[PDB]
RNA sequence: CGCAUUAGCUAGUUGGUGAGGUAACGGCUCACCAAGGCGACGAUGCGUAGCCGACCUGAGAGGGUGAUCGGCCACACUGGGA
RNA sequence: GGUACCUAACCAGAAAGCCACGGCUAACUACGUGCCAGCAGCCGCGGUAAUACGUAGGUGGCAAGCGUUGUCCGGAAUUAUUGGGCGUAAAGGGCUCGCAGGCGGUUUCUUAAGUCUGAUGUGAAAGCCCCCGGCUCAACCGGGGAGGGUCAUUGGAAACUGGG
């Protein structure tokens, strides 16, 4: 649900794509974003539109519509986990205290928007962002949380 | 032909627990039985049942899906193979997933989970990762 | 003290041929340093046999000496399995 | 080297007063010359390094150092760079501004523990203490010039670093992580 | 592959060949043969100087030296900056530096080093066009 | 034969020595048996600490100390450690 | 270490029996007798290289280097002998 | 070597360059030039509004340095053991029969070569790392420690792999 929370968006990227028709070429705006709390929900949107701020705006709506929540222990996650999401291929591995979010490009707006402050990561795959970000959130979806093992397994979380 | 006998039960599973079966039966073996044993313990399925025959016998495996027909297996690794034996020192024994999942190592003490070796300070064959 | 002690190596025969000479083979499991598989690899190794005693194909213990030859380093200490 | 250069402009590029006051910014809060991620992370690392006043390479050394300690590395790294003798004199109040501090202190008007240190970029420790050498006791400059890490006594001129800072007392407007960042690069 | 064919044939890395080759050759004189000795520049003798015709969309007279290097390697250089002192029999220094559209020429000759004069009248980026700085 | 002496590390002009039992063919700085203590006479006083249980194996075995060697000795009081040993 | 666009290589060679020689074991040498020996686990040939503690890079695995300092080897115009 | 260091006196006086500024990449405007002169690592830039050519002002990054070239490693989950693949992108032997080799159902006993574990010996010093201590600081230097073996030797365990 978004209308309770306060998110922070992030432009990822705004790339001109281009339909051939009749009399030439039309162009427009694919703005792909990024939007969280900074709280353990995060999600992205695209939109695409004629001019760039309502292809951004409309990318935010979106990404709105479309949030995860992300398991977090401390100020990183539960465990390693490999997003895969067709030749997207993200490593995450949960990290110490202090060590910051080694992330790269796409990644660290999912990861530092997520609130996750301390994480390794690397780009296994492909760069293309849209599906960086896909893996990131595959990834992300994956990760289970301590408790919840602990009450399918039937034991404690210690 | 048959080779790894570990890696087919750990299959079977795997393929089971995607289908959402309720139960399967895989051909029995001592390690096999010692196995399940430990999945029920850790609570990965939720009985096992052994079942003798002229042949080998049988292990029925009941898997374990929480509310909301969530899986509790999310996966099987199988580590040591035929064709490349894996073995861990007591410092070395492998955490899976961090301490959610759990890695069974064949031991000279016994066929134990990654705390209990480590508790006894023992390693041995890693057989597989479970999480 | 007692004496320091020479190398003991369990093997096989793979010839006769030579006078008091016995060429004796051990097979030990090497572990490949980048991949981590055991691999089967032979040392021959010649040895003195002072009667003949062993013959093509028998499981021949050995001991380390002096040089006896070019390349014999080893005696027949025992003849533990014969051949078929 | 050092930066001798105007000290306004860089509070002025930076978007911070680095005297802690405010006055770069009270007539021009912006960058310098007619047009008044890597930029931000690269902003932060120059912050801090700017405020207190050190050389790139130097900075880097300071922080590989601090990453051994064990904690949080950009925490730990600046409270060492708050232990340099030069800001420990500018936070004891001896000086005006951190670049009369290490002038205080480059030119050999300090002591430390009774003994002249005449490097600005000296570690200081706790326990130590800082003090004004006798030929230089009525400098004007320390007439006319204090955080709780610190305890200073005006009559007689002479300070104590009692303790590490501890972070909430150091410079509130650094993102250190952002400086960890930078250099995970 | 499987393990087993690693331990048979394993895996072999690629070749990474040099980009300025000419530089990586020495030549011993008693011996007659070329040693295999990488270096940052090389001297050589101009053996001819000109302009080439950049390969297109491009268009310009590219100006050019024929060196023959101190090693008895023939290559092209570029002559880099505006205007230059370079005749045939000057003794130049050349460094490492394909030109992108001048099919052939892989070295780029040093300017204000041994014959070749600096620029003149540069004022920017001027030690690397060997020029000395203006004012006194 | 062999010796006891000193060996030079320090850097340039700060000598610190170390005192090592040496073959005398062996080079300075180079090749030696066995570490007996450290020498720093730079300090004020000279800085001298010595292993004695070595020190004492290796007169009795007949290596020699070298001149400053053997005055670092006395000071310890190993010579006279040495020389009782030989009477008792 | 590289090379199969190097597959055969060896005839004091492999072993034996004596003697000689050496600080010393030993084809080390010689005579005689035997036919052996090595090699697709790469012999042999060709090419390249002093080796190591270390050093550089890297998350690590790994790759690269082997200046200085320390160890070991080899060499001292070139080939050979005492 | 009257050298380090120290004390006294005098003077802001003698002491800042280099590269870049379209994107990658931190930091932009004007004039000149007009596919020319030139730039360039790459994508490319230059035919009248050139933030990319040359200059100027400024800005930026560093700083007694800054750039350039060469060479090595990284980025290159880019020879992939960790860590890739082979319908159509490079990649399934034309097909057999097979020697070596690699691999091997179930139970139990046994050995213990693998495997796990203990002890001992050794893996020099320096180095690296760690903890201290000395140079005004640091570099450097020193002390104590740790690490490092397809290691030797000798005891244990016995599930798994290998014998029997």
């Amino acid at each position: 649900d978004p209308s309770k929370l306060e998110l922070e968006e992030r432009l990822v990227t705004v790339n001109r794509v281009a339909k051939v028709v009749k009399g030439g070429r039309r162009f427009r705006f694919a703005a792909l974003v990024v939007v969280g709390d900074k709280n353990g929900h995060v999600g992205f949107g695209t939109g695409k539109a004629q001019e760039v701020p309502e292809a951004i705006r409309k990318a935010v709506e979106d990404a709105k519509k479309n949030l995860i929540e992300v398991p977090m222990v401390g100020t990183t996650i539960p465990h390693e986990i490999i997003g895969r999401f067709g030749a997207g291929n993200i490593l995450l591995k949960p990290a110490s205290e202090g060590t910051g979010v080694i992330a790269g490009g796409p990644v660290r707006a999912v990861l530092e928007l997520a609130g996750v402050a301390d994480i390794l990561s690397k780009s296994l795959g492909s760069n293309t962002p849209i599906n960086m970000i896909r893996a990131t959130l595959q990834g992300l979806s994956e990760l289970k949380r301590a408790e919840d093992v602990a009450k399918l397994r039937g034991k404690s979380v210690e | 032909v048959m080779t790894d006998p570990i890696a087919d039960m750990l299959t079977r599973i795997r393929n089971a627990n995607m289908v959402r079966h309720e139960k399967l039966e895989i051909p029995a073996s001592k390690l096999k039985r010692e196995i399940a044993e430990i999945l029920k313990r850790e609570g990965f399925i939720r009985d096992v049942e052994f079942v003798e025959d002229s042949k080998q016998g049988i292990i029925r495996v009941f898997l374990k899906y929480g509310q909301n027909n969530e899986r509790v297996i999310t996966g099987l690794k199988r580590i040591s193979k035929p064709g490349l034996r894996v073995y861990a020192k007591s410092n070395e024994v492998p955490r899976v997933l961090n301490g959610l999942g759990i890695a069974i190592i064949s031991t000279s003490q016994g066929v134990l989970t990654d705390k209990e070796a480590r508790a006894k300070q023992a390693g041995g064959e890693v057989l597989a990762y479970v999480w | 003290s007692e004496r320091n002690q020479r190398k003991v190596y369990q093997g096989r025969v793979v010839s006769d041929k030579m006078d008091k000479t016995i060429t004796v083979v051990v097979e030990t499991y090497k572990k490949h340093t980048l991949y981590g598989k055991r691999v089967k690899y032979s040392k021959k190794f010649k040895a003195h046999d002072e009667n003949n005693q062993a013959k093509i194909g028998d499981i021949v213990k050995i001991m380390e000496t002096r040089p006896l030859s070019a390349t014999k380093r080893f005696r027949l200490v025992e003849v533990v399995e014969e051949a078929v | 080297a050092r930066y001798t250069g105007p000290s306004w402009k860089l509070s002025r590029r930076l978007g911070i007063s680095l005297s802690g006051t405010g006055k770069e910014l009270e007539k021009r809060p912006y960058a310098p010359g007619p047009h008044g991620e890597y930029g931000l992370q690269l902003q932060e690392k120059q912050k801090l390094r700017h405020m207190y006043g050190v050389n790139e390479r130097q900075f880097r050394t300071l922080f590989d150092k601090a990453g051994k300690l064990a904690g949080k590395h950009g925490e730990n790294f600046m409270i060492l760079l708050d232990s340099r003798l030069d800001n420990v004199v500018y936070k004891l109040g001896l000086a005006r501004t951190r670049r009369q501090a290490r002038q205080l202190v480059n030119h050999g008007h300090i002591l430390v523990d009774g003994s002249r240190v005449d490097i600005p970029s000296y570690l200081v420790k706790p326990g130590q203490t800082i003090g004004v050498r006798e030929k230089s006791r009525n400098l004007s400059i320390i007439k006319e010039s204090v955080p709780e890490y610190l305890t200073f006594d005006a009559e007689k001129l002479e300070g104590t670093f009692t303790r590490l800072p501890e972070r909430s007392e150091l410079a509130p407007e650094i993102n250190e992580a952002l400086i960890v960042e930078f250099y995970s690069r | 592959p499987t393990i087993n064919q690693l331990i048979r044939k394993g895996r072999v890395s690629k070749v990474e060949n040099s980009k300025s080759p000419a530089l990586n050759k020495g030549y011993n004189s008693f011996k007659k043969e070329h040693t295999n000795v990488s270096s940052p520049q090389k001297r050589g003798v101009c053996t001819r100087v000109g302009t080439m015709t950049p390969k297109k969309p491009n268009s310009a007279l590219r100006k050019y030296a024929r060196v023959r290097l101190t090693n008895g390697i023939e290559v092209t250089a570029y002559i880099p900056g505006i205007g230059h002192n370079l005749q045939e029999h000057s003794v130049v220094l050349i460094r490492g530096g394909r030109v992108k559209d001048l099919p052939g020429v892989r070295y780029h000759i040093v300017r204000g080093a041994l014959d070749t004069a600096g620029v003149e009248n540069r004022a920017q980026g001027r030690s690397k066009y060997g020029t000395k700085k203006p004012k006194a | 034969a062999v010796k006891i002496r000193l060996k030079r590390m320090g850097a340039k002009k700060s000598p610190f020595y170390r005192i090592v039992v040496a073959d005398s063919r062996s080079p300075r700085d180079g090749r030696f048996i066995e570490t007996v203590g450290t020498y720093n006479p730079v300090a004020k006083p000279a800085e001298v600490k010595i292993d004695e249980e070595l020190a004492l194996k290796w007169l009795q075995t007949g290596a020699k100390p070298s001149d400053t060697v053997r005055n670092l000795f006395s000071s310890q009081g190993i010579m006279e450690k040495f020389h009782n040993a030989k009477q008792g």
